[PDB]
């Protein structure tokens, strides 16, 4: 189980 | 000291966020874990995970917290200085396996780490990335909040933060379907799972995509309509096309625990999250009235 | 959705223990050899633009001016400087505060390549440095969204209004250094209320807050003032800023000529 | 862009 990465923004 | 008095033990973790170090201060011989986080890819300057950490570790003083010793800054490299300790819940659930961890010892857990995360609400912080990884126990029988890269402070009434945020076995509900909102209630959601999964020996819903992770939730815990969760069907990502599952009984999904132990998981595990239980009262539930501190086996 | 009541008792009256923490030096100003009121004023109305410019939030904004008052009670600045401190500052505040900070080139950018990126990295490393990291200070806007709280139901025309009087207060250090954030958003709220709905501070606040309406009277006196001036004032961006719809246009509402008080 |  990974931590999630912020989205790219748009 | 600063980099030269630390001696590298030996590379304990890496994470999405930080690489991670056991060494000692070569003058003290005080033994620590060194997060290193890299500046010289960062052309960005310190990242934002970093300055949030840190902020918030300063402020959050508990024995149930992981302590944060020292920040070394140069330019091009940051180091985190915390206290060690013995190893993460994951490796000790995994080291418990074939055994089981014996139920005084799960019950001092959890209330440990409700009265962590307690501490961490009442001081405006949401974790957002609680797993057993993140968890840390020492020789004593102590289990402490750690990795807070993913922390938030947060503001009465919140507003929409990051969507991408616990990890996904972990994730709560509200956070699946997409909600603008979420707040406290994700962490309690998230020490549920590790709740049941101290429990079973094995994650509760242990999903492979966003939607499996829902359903294995719905199969569990019953697909939530408009009674039990009220605005569930507007959700931003929920289909009336959803399977509609019955709820089981927790005799089948926790079969070791008691009456207080399933009253205060399903509470834990409840799908709206306004009334998903706090960990202020948790910590008040009976499951908890009989609690000591027993010392792990090692 | 949102929920806030288990521990929001305890989040207030610890945001009432950092607010006194990570207030800045009120005298600094005075031992500045080369800086002066109005020119942090220029600085901060222009950290105004910037945030409309990158849609930052309220908050980030608020964070940034506390992150330079507490640089600035530590550090001498010369005037050709400033500038740098309150980019690097709001580059902080949007690390710390935004889901999407603005990336450092645009930071560059903005100030129209005053500044390199190599100054604006220097630069967030010694504010971090004198700030020590500690970047969670409570703002204004933290205690007015706590405040707006005990409206029911919920008046958006008085919320705009109270963030726009707190947004004002920032601009000029005298007198607002003078205040603690917890009493500024207080006097904000009960000029906002009782501008638009002609209703007064609640005792609900008052008993949360411990502060009376007298408590609220001399920061009060000069919000009136400051709201009265508000159109002849040298800095105009807020103005500018709250006379969007979003806002309610409340920067176009009249102040009361008086205060019942 | 504005150099103050
Ligand atoms: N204070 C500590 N003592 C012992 N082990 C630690 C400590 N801090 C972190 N670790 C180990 O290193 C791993 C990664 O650390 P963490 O802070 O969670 O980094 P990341 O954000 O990259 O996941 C943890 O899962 C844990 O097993
Ligand atoms: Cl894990
Ligand atoms: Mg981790
Ligand atoms: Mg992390």
């Amino acid at each position: 189980p990974k931590t999630p990465k912020k989205a790219k923004k748009l | 000291g600063h980099m030269e008095n630390f001696q590298k033990v030996e590379k304990i973790g890496e994470g999405t966020y930080g690489v991670v170090y056991k060494a000692r201060n070569k003058l003290t011989g005080e033994v620590v874990a060194l997060k290193k986080i890299r500046l010289d890819t960062e052309t960005e300057g310190v990242p934002s995970t970093a300055i949030r950490e840190i902020s918030l570790l300063k402020e959050l003083n508990h024995p149930n917290i992981v302590k944060l010793l020292d920040v070394i800054h140069t330019e091009n490299k940051l180091y985190l200085v915390f206290e060690f300790l013995h190893q993460d819940l994951k490796k000790f659930m995994d080291a418990s396996a074939l055994t089981g961890i014996p139920l005084p010892l799960i019950k001092s857990y959890l209330f440990q780490l409700l009265q962590g995360l307690a501490f961490c609400h009442s001081h405006r912080v949401l974790h957002r990335d609680l797993k057993p990884q993140n968890l840390l126990i020492n020789t004593e029988g102590a289990i402490k909040l750690a990795d807070f890269g993913l922390a938030r402070a947060f503001g009465v009434p919140v507003r929409t933060y990051t969507h991408e945020v616990v990890t996904l076995w972990y994730r709560a509900p509200e956070i699946l379907l997409g909600c603008k909102y979420y707040s406290t209630a994700v962490d309690i959601w998230s020490l549920g799972c590790i709740f049941a999964e101290m429990v079973t020996r094995r994650a509760l819903f242990p999903g492979d995509s966003e939607i499996d992770q829902l359903f294995r939730i719905f199969r569990t815990l019953g697909t939530p309509d408009e009674v039990v969760w009220p605005g569930v069907t507007s959700m931003p990502d929920y289909k009336p096309s959803f399977p509609k599952w019955a709820r089981q009984d927790f005799s089948k999904v926790v079969p070791p625990l008691d009456e207080d132990g399933r009253s205060l998981l399903s509470q834990m595990l409840h799908y709206d999250p306004n009334k998903r239980i706090s960990a202020k009262a948790a910590l008040a539930h009976p499951f908890f009235q009989d609690v000591t501190k027993p010392v792990p086996h090692l | 959705s949102n929920e806030v009541p288990d521990y929001q008792e305890d989040i207030h009256t610890y945001l009432r223990e950092m607010e006194v923490k990570c207030k800045p030096k009120v005298g600094y100003m005075k031992r500045q050899p080369d800086i002066t009121n109005s020119m942090r004023a220029i600085l901060v109305d222009w950290l105004v633009e910037v945030g409309e410019e990158y849609k930052l939030q309220n908050e980030t904004l608020h964070l940034a001016v506390n992150y330079i008052d507490r640089f600035l009670s530590s550090m001498s600045v010369l005037r050709g400087k400033l500038q740098l401190v309150g980019t690097a500052a709001m580059l902080l505040a949007s690390k710390f505060e935004e889901i999407y900070p603005p990336e450092v080139a645009e930071f560059v950018y903005i100030t129209d390549d005053t500044y390199s990126k190599k100054q604006v990295l220097r630069m967030e490393h010694l504010v971090l440095k004198v700030l020590a990291f500690d970047l969670a200070a409570p703002t204004v806007n933290q205690f007015l969204t706590q405040y707006f709280l005990h409206l029911q139901p919920a008046n958006c025309k008085v919320e705009s209004l109270a963030m726009f009087l707190g947004e004002l207060s920032l601009i000029d250090a005298d007198p607002y250094l003078k205040y603690l954030p917890s009493l500024i958003a207080g006097a904000a709220f009960h000029l906002a209320l009782y501008t638009v709905t002609g209703q007064s501070w609640p005792e609900s606040l008052a008993q949360q807050t411990g502060y009376t309406l007298e408590s609220l009277k001399p920061c009060l006196v000069d919000l009136h003032q400051t709201y009265l001036k508000a159109p002849q004032h040298a800095q105009q961006s807020i103005r500018e800023k709250y006379k969007h719809s979003k806002y309610h246009s409340v920067s176009l509402l009249n102040p009361p000529e008086t205060l019942s008080v």
